[PDB]
């Protein structure tokens, strides 16, 4: 996941 | 080439690597075109409403309820031109990041990490679990269950929540037991985050618009890393975080990042996990690969007639690169593991993607995303699978000037601003  | 076919959306379905196929969601779906780009590889060019029956609804249902990263489009990838274009788009970048060592070695690992046959009951017998293959329709109607690794899928409902899926078990923990599962990666190559140059700017919530577009390659990459752990068994818990207190605005939210995404990114985000931590996990997979070995060695008998037992257990030798001594019997040599262990950890990272690329990057993973863009990078005029946005001999070959949304601004159209949303 990319993340924030 | 890594996909010896250029693939179109509407070539004929014959059954074999183009196919209508059905997963085994443990529901009911209507089969789905699927292409087969190179062995135990498959792309299904549709949006993910099937490996999980709670997320079929690619509309957002209020206009409040969802982070502020995140995009939707219900109509995104429903349409053959587009599933055309998303299928050569993940073909190029998976001949971008194989062209790479790095990229050549992650696959190639990828290849061989088939899931476990772990369904059996009965220590005597090998036995496939179910749930790492698909159901392909083959030219007589009938079906057929095929084995595969990896599976590259449309987004759900979040076109940019990219992430990878895989079917669990009623028991074990397949991406933590050492034995591995089918990954579903739910990925698209027609998008792209924007992030900032400068490190005070890209890890600050407040300031930056995206000036510089984040390569999909190591987008696509990063998902293979976990992909990776996860058909090893190696996948660290997600509840295992870090408590991030490097940045003020992550810690005034009490925002924790798991150390599978750390591990993942590497560079100077893997220190953050600590050395006892780090030994512990080390350990404790170290024993998960001996279970397997003593699996291996109680098999007396194989299920099935796809392969002979024989065949399946030099398949998994091989994958976990146990040793074998006189009588057959299967063990795990410290130093392999360590070695192994650490190639799926510590050289398939981001981090050392990017080296590979020769791309600008995020320098960090506890960042903030500043926007998403539209991209098209199936015209080779605006991206390949040597330079990526970067072309050689051109305006954009230099500074990374191909990946500067505002020199190279006829390749990005931002579709969403995050930065202030936070
Ligand atoms: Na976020
Ligand atoms: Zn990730």
């Amino acid at each position: 996941r990319y993340g924030c | 080439p890594f996909v010896n076919k250029q693939f179109n959306y509407k070539d004929p379905v014959n059954g074999v690597d183009i196919a209508y196929i059905k997963i085994p969601n443990a529901g009911q779906m209507q089969p789905v075109k699927a292409f087969k780009i190179h062995n135990k590889i498959w792309v299904i060019p549709e949006r993910d409403t099937f490996t999980n029956p709670e997320e079929g609804d690619l509309n957002p249902p209020p206009e409040a309820k969802q982070v502020p990263v995140s995009y939707y489009d219900s109509t995104y990838l429903s349409t053959d031109n587009e599933k055309d274009n998303y299928l050569k788009g993940v073909t190029k970048l998976f001949e971008r990041i194989y062209s790479t060592d790095l990229g050549r070695m992650l696959l190639t690992s990828i290849v061989r990490g088939i899931p476990f046959w772990g369904g059996s009951t009965i220590d005597t017998e090998l036995k496939v679990i179910d749930t790492n293959c698909i159901n392909v329709i083959q030219p007589d109607g009938s079906y057929r269950s095929e084995e595969l690794n990896l599976v590259i899928i449309g987004p759900s409902a979040d076109i940019i929540q990219f992430e990878c899926k895989s079917f669990g078990h009623e028991v074990l923990n397949l991406t933590r037991n050492g034995y591995g599962s089918t990954q579903y990666i739910r990925f698209s190559p027609d998008f792209t985050f924007g992030f900032e140059e400068s490190l005070e700017v890209d890890t600050n919530p407040l300031l930056g618009a995206g000036k510089f577009a984040t390569d999909p390659a190591v987008t696509l990459a990063h998902e293979l890393i976990h992909a990776g752990h996860r058909l090893y068994g190696i996948a660290i818990n997600p509840n295992r975080v870090f408590k991030v207190n490097t940045n003020a605005y992550y810690e005034m939210s009490g925002l924790e990042v798991s150390f599978e995404e750390l591990r993942t990114f590497g560079g100077h985000d893997a220190k953050f996990i600590d050395s006892l931590q780090e030994n512990e996990f080390r350990l404790y997979y170290y024993n998960k690969f001996k279970d397997i070995a003593s699996t291996l060695n109680k098999a007396k008998s194989i299920v099935g007639t796809t392969a002979s037992l024989q065949y399946m257990k030099n398949v998994f030798k091989e994958k976990y690169l146990l040793s074998e001594d006189t009588s057959g019997k299967f063990s795990v040599d410290k130093l392999k593991f360590d070695k192994l262990y650490k190639m799926l950890t510590e050289i398939y990272t981001e981090d050392n993607f990017v080296k590979f690329f020769k791309v600008l990057n995020r320098k960090t993973y506890l960042n903030f995303d500043k926007a998403v863009f539209k991209i098209n990078i199936v015209p080779k005029v605006n991206y390949t699978i040597y330079d990526g946005f970067n072309l050689r001999n051109t305006n954009l070959a230099a500074n990374f000037n191909g990946q500067n949304t505002e020199i190279n601004n006829m390749n990005f159209t931002k579709l969403k601003n995050f930065t202030g949303l936070f």
